[PDB]
């Protein structure tokens, strides 16, 4: 599903939760975008992402 | 005056295990008054009733048991009047319950 | 005052007033729920079948010495006529194709028909199991017969055998009947006689009232269709010519019944129905008597009979229904439900159905209305399907086959029969389904307590029916939980789907106790069979913790060992390298409590000991005094490395400590001569 | 019928539900009077264990966990509350409070063990809470706000397999547990609840045939049957019998069981599936069994 960046659509999403015309639901994700912060935070990725990672390994 | 800001349905169950009907009366008379907004604050309710609030509850077991307890010495006039103290003002009480549920209808409708 | 009750709902100020949604004591505060529990348990907080009931759902008034019989006997004929196949994880058990099981319950239910209490209900299956024989089953007539019996003698032996059934099935009605008619009217009882073929005793009645051209007419009817067309033409020139109208109706009705015809159209416009007022057996029997001849087959018989109460555009009913053998007597006229459009008849006429009409419906066969007054007992119902099953019979729905398994294995858990309703439960084709029922049910009724009645069931589902013992001690461990023994959770999770669970709970719950009360061969019985590298592999965080406890046991044991005997140099360098491998590693043991912390501590201590003693019998001392060897005599230059890891307290490190400074002084004291 | 038991359960005020562990040897009951009061119930003795009280309204329903978690028990309130209690070394303390409702917490249900230990609850507000069990004393909590319009009623769990749902597995894998819940309110919908590939929580289908506001909803449990059975009732005083006939159809049919005088409160089911038992609003149970004719009889009138 990525095509343009590591985590595109996890990193779309925090991109977006930056705008103050973020009128969405708040799902629980990582804030930062270094490898290990789904285990440092113990936090999530959004599942097309989430997907990707689980095909590539 | 303590215990009011606490549970009066445990008082009110107390009043019954002992006989004190009167004061139950007049408990039950203060408690359905509280929900209608003279002094909802003194029986530790947060809110009156209200189309725009949690919804409330009353001891109506032990409301039906008072009403038996006053009745089962009818022969007496104070035990009725005592009874129509109650049931009189448990509609100008429940026409409001029912007005306050048809005016939160018309608010979980829109 | 007492308190009073709750006041009756007519009488309380919340009284219709449920939709006030703004006041909860309105909304809910005459509201109630109720939970189910196993063997058909249920706790009841309203009126009956503050306070709660506890109510079961049971069939009759408990002679166990007796009822048990009629559920433990067919099922222990059954598990003579299924197959176990065991290539599934959950085992699965399938019919034996063929007819036995017939004459293993018709036998069965001829012993079981005398003095035992359910004698209705017993006596309905006994004329279900004898009428399968009939059908299906097999013989006194052509076992006599030395060479394969051709198919017509064998329709013939089942219609002479069927032709006893309708007679026996019908002759205390008639002998009733005539007890009652005879002094009244002679000529209903004569007819009743002939309704149960007993033509002998109708000639007989007929001679004792002064009919002695009745006896005459009746004792020439058993064979010869000539009087039936005499009769015939009598009956026409009677109608055409008027007569009819001064001869008795009830006389015209056996001049009908012996002419072949099932009713009788009269000059007045009555008719005369020959099956009026008669039930189903009956009936049905006057179609395989007098209305077909000694040729035909018994399902000629049914579809007459069929063709004589089914709604048709052309002619009438007249055969009826009239039920199963508890509705019969009762004068019940249906007045046809404006639901139920099936009307109930007898399971032994369903079984007629489908011996005629391969494809008849085998749901309103298998229903228990119409077997018993009790829509609850399924005993003859699952029967009576795993014998159709067999008899390859397939059409069923997967539903209602779901239903029937599901409603005997609660009948079956209910009476507290719960090895037969897993047995029941394992005739499920569907895997996924069979494990689950089993795994689930077992997870009930397993004890802890492992009793007699325990004992003979866990051997029954084992060596009988296959079940995987490791869900028996899976129950057990999840029972074990419930009740708190730690001992028999971690027992019975060591028999069962096992490693990590047993393990990690002897860390948390047994080790640190054991090791307090110097119970070591009892912390051993769990961990030596835990060690084994088929399961140790198999356990997360063994090395660091289970391991250390048992390596410390077998260092304890080695040195026990080597207390006793003249034991080599080679495995007093073992018992050093096990002591040497076990300081830094009770340096690693996870301790959650104090009691984990004495463990630790006194292990390590008894480990700083051991040292000393293994070390001062590798330096004996010269051939030159017989004196016992020196724990204090050990170099510290051996002692101190090790140690100096041993997790001691500050009590137990300060006498370490003065114990060192002790053989330290001697190196230095045997340095200086 | 016949009685085992006459339980004299000490509770001074209304009783709002009654409910037994998975063995049938407790017996767990809440009311009006503040309180949860358990018992021994062994070979129809009764010993009281408990007087939990520590919710501050009336208790509206109780629920028991599997046992494979331990002696774990439920409860919800009208003063917003399901507190959870559980019985470590013989005494009973709280193990969870959770306070995250906007109203009074009308019923709640605990899921199959086979999905983790999962709780639900359903709230006069509109929603339903999900709390999930995460490890060594701690929770994760979901709030499906809305959940049920003008209130909701009742909750209840879908069965961790699904009848056909196995079919396409090779043997060697595990099977995928398709969380699923049904729940009932004053919509007069009940409505069907799935978790997806994202852990959130989603309305999956709808059923729509009470005229009246639902009080209650019960799935049945998978045993022997091949089909996915819901029971629910209303305010109108109806029952429906809901099937699931076809699990890759996704599609239900309404069966109409009976129509009380009054309303009716909750319903039942027999720990063998093939029984209902109904509370009516006349004081009242009644039992009820499906035939071989598919067909619903009543046992108890």
């Amino acid at each position: 599903y990525a095509k343009s960046v590591y985590w595109e659509n996890t990193l779309h999403t925090l991109k977006q939760r930056q705008l103050t015309s973020y009128v969405g639901s708040v799902r629980p994700l990582v804030t930062e975008l270094d490898p290990d912060a789904p285990i440092r935070q113990k936090m999530p990725l959004d599942d097309l992402d989430r997907e990707d990672e689980v095909r590539l390994l | 005056n303590s215990y009011k800001k606490v549970d009066a349905a445990e008082l009110l169950r107390l009043y019954l295990n002992y006989d004190l009907l009167e004061e139950a009366v007049d408990l039950v008379s203060e408690y359905v008054d509280a929900v209608l907004g003279k002094g909802h604050q003194y029986f530790g309710i947060e809110f009156p009733l209200s189309a725009t609030a949690p919804m409330v509850w009353l001891p109506y077991s032990s409301i039906d048991q008072l009403l038996q307890a006053l009745g089962e010495n009818s022969a007496n006039s104070h035990n009725i009047a005592l009874s129509q103290k109650i049931l009189d003002k448990l509609e100008d009480y429940q026409q409001k319950v029912d007005k306050a549920t048809r005016d939160l209808l018309y608010r979980r409708t829109l | 005052r007492r308190q009073l009750g709750l006041v009756p709902r007519e009488k309380s100020v919340t009284y219709g007033k449920g939709k006030l949604l703004m006041d909860m004591a309105l909304f809910m505060g005459r509201s109630f729920r109720v939970g189910w529990g196993p063997n058909w348990t249920l706790a009841n907080s309203g009126e009956q079948l503050f306070k709660v009931h506890l109510e079961k759902l049971s069939l009759r008034q408990r002679k166990p010495d007796e009822d048990m019989k009629l559920y433990q006997t067919p099922l222990e004929l059954k598990l003579k006529h299924s197959t176990v196949h065991v290539d599934e994880l959950c085992p699965l058990i399938v019919p034996n194709l063929g007819v036995a099981v017939i004459h293993d319950y018709a036998d069965w239910v001829k012993e079981a028909s005398g003095d035992l209490p359910e004698a209705q209900i017993v006596k309905h299956w006994s004329l279900t199991w004898t009428l399968c024989e009939a059908l299906w089953g097999h013989l006194k007539e052509l076992d006599s017969q030395l060479n394969e019996p051709r198919e017509y003698i064998q329709i013939l032996e089942r219609r002479r055998a069927f032709s006893r059934w309708l007679s026996c099935t019908a002759t205390p009605q008639i002998e009733e009947e005539v007890s009652l008619t005879q002094k009244n009217s002679p000529v209903e009882a004569v007819f009743s006689y002939l309704t149960g073929k007993r033509i002998s005793e109708a000639c007989s009645l007929a001679q004792q009232s002064g009919d002695h051209r009745l006896a005459l007419l009746l004792s020439q009817f058993v064979g010869s269709q000539s009087v039936r067309e005499l009769l015939t033409m009598q009956l026409v020139d009677w109608h055409q010519l008027q007569a009819d109208s001064f001869i008795q109706d009830e006389r015209l009705r056996i001049f009908a019944l012996l002419a072949g015809k099932p009713v009788w159209q009269l000059s007045e416009k009555k008719q005369i129905n020959v099956c009026s007022q008669l039930d189903w057996k009956r009936s049905l029997a006057i179609h395989l008597w007098y209305l077909l001849p000694p040729t035909a087959s018994i399902s000629r018989a049914l579809s007459m009979y069929e063709e004589a109460f089914q709604n048709t555009s052309d002619s009438d009913r007249y055969a009826c229904s009239p039920l199963p053998s508890y509705l019969e007597g009762s004068g019940c006229v249906i007045a046809e439900e404006q639901n139920s459009q099936t009307p109930l008849r007898d399971v032994c006429f369903h079984l007629l159905k489908l011996y005629s009409d391969r494809h008849y419906d085998l749901n309103q066969l298998l229903e228990p209305r119409s077997i018993t007054a009790d829509p609850l007992d399924y005993r003859l119902s699952w029967h009576l399907w795993e014998v159709l099953r067999a008899l390859n019979y397939t059409h069923l729905s997967a539903q209602c086959e779901g239903v029937l398994q599901a409603s005997y294995a609660g009948q079956l858990e209910s009476e507290g029969l719960w090895e037969w309703a897993i047995f029941v439960l394992l005739h499920i084709d569907n895997s996924g389904i069979r494990e689950k029922a089993v795994r689930e049910l077992l997870t009930r009724h397993c004890q802890l307590l492992e009793t007699p009645e325990s004992w003979a069931k866990e051997t029954f589902l084992t060596q009988k029916l296959r079940v995987p013992a490791k869900w028996i001690h899976e129950a057990k461990a999840v029972r074990a939980h419930m009740e708190s023994d730690k001992h028999l959770e971690a027992l019975c999770l060591f028999k069962a789907e096992h490693w990590n669970r047993c393990h990690k709970l002897i860390i948390r719950h047994l080790a640190s106790d054991a090791i307090i009360n110097e119970n070591y061969d009892y912390l051993k019985g769990f961990l030596e069979d835990l060690a084994p590298p088929e399961r140790s592999s198999l356990i997360q965080d063994w090395e660091t913790s289970g391991l250390v406890y048992l390596d410390y046991i077998r260092v304890i044991e080695m040195l026990r060992h080597i207390q006793q005997v003249d034991c080599s140099g080679n495995d007093l360098e073992q018992l050093h390298i096990k002591v040497t491998s076990l300081c830094s590693r009770i340096e690693q043991i996870q301790c959650y409590s104090a009691k984990d912390r004495l463990a630790q501590s006194d292990m390590a201590k008894r480990v700083a000991n051991l040292l000393r003693v293994v070390l001062s019998l590798h330096h004996p001392p010269d051939r030159t005094s017989d004196s016992t060897p020196d724990p204090q005599r050990v170099p510290l230059r051996l002692l101190a490395p090790h140690i100096g890891r041993l997790p001691m307290p500050e009590d137990y490190a300060m006498d370490e400590l003065r114990s060192l400074t002790q053989s330290y002084l001697r190196e230095l004291a045997v340095g200086s001569l | 019928v016949s009685v085992i038991n006459t339980v004299d359960t000490s509770h001074e005020d209304m009783i709002h539900d009654a409910q037994m562990d998975y063995y049938g040897t407790r017996l767990a009951t809440c009311s009006s009077d503040r309180s949860v009061k358990i018992f021994d119930v062994r070979n129809g003795g009764q010993i009281l264990i408990a007087d939990l009280r520590g919710h501050e309204g009336p208790v509206w329903q109780v629920a028991w966990a599997h046992p494979m978690y331990g002696n774990i028990l439920a409860s919800c309130s009208y003063d917003r509350k399901v507190i959870i209690w559980r019985e470590e070394n013989g005494t009973w303390e709280k193990s969870h409070e959770h306070a995250g409702h906007d109203s009074s917490v009308n019923s709640v249900c605990w899921a199959p063990h086979d999905y983790g230990l999962i709780l639900a609850c359903g709230s006069s507000d509109g929603a339903i809470s999900l709390l999930t069990y995460t490890g060594e004393g701690q929770w994760e909590v979901k709030k499906i706000n809305n959940a049920h319009t003008i209130g909701c009623n009742a909750v209840s769990w879908a069965p961790a397999v699904v009848p056909g749902s196995l079919i396409d597995h090779p043997s060697g894998q595990k099977p995928n547990y398709i969380k699923r819940f049904a729940s009932g309110g004053c919509d007069n919908l009940i409505k069907l609840w799935k978790e997806e590939e994202d852990g959130q929580w989603k309305e999956e289908q709808k059923l729509e045939a009470h005229s009246d506001w639902v009080r209650d909803v019960a799935w049945a449990p998978s045993i022997g049957l091949p089909t996915s059975t819901i029971a629910s009732c209303s305010q109108d005083g109806r029952v429906f019998i809901w099937t699931c006939d076809d699990a890759s159809s996704n599609t239900w049919s309404p069966k109409l069981l009976h129509k009380f005088n009054d309303v009716v409160w909750h319903v039942s089911w027999s720990i063998t599936a093939n029984i209902l038992a109904v509370s009516g609003g006349d004081n009242k149970v009644t039992l009820w069994k499906e035939s071989v004719d598919g067909q619903w009889v009543c046992i108890s009138d």
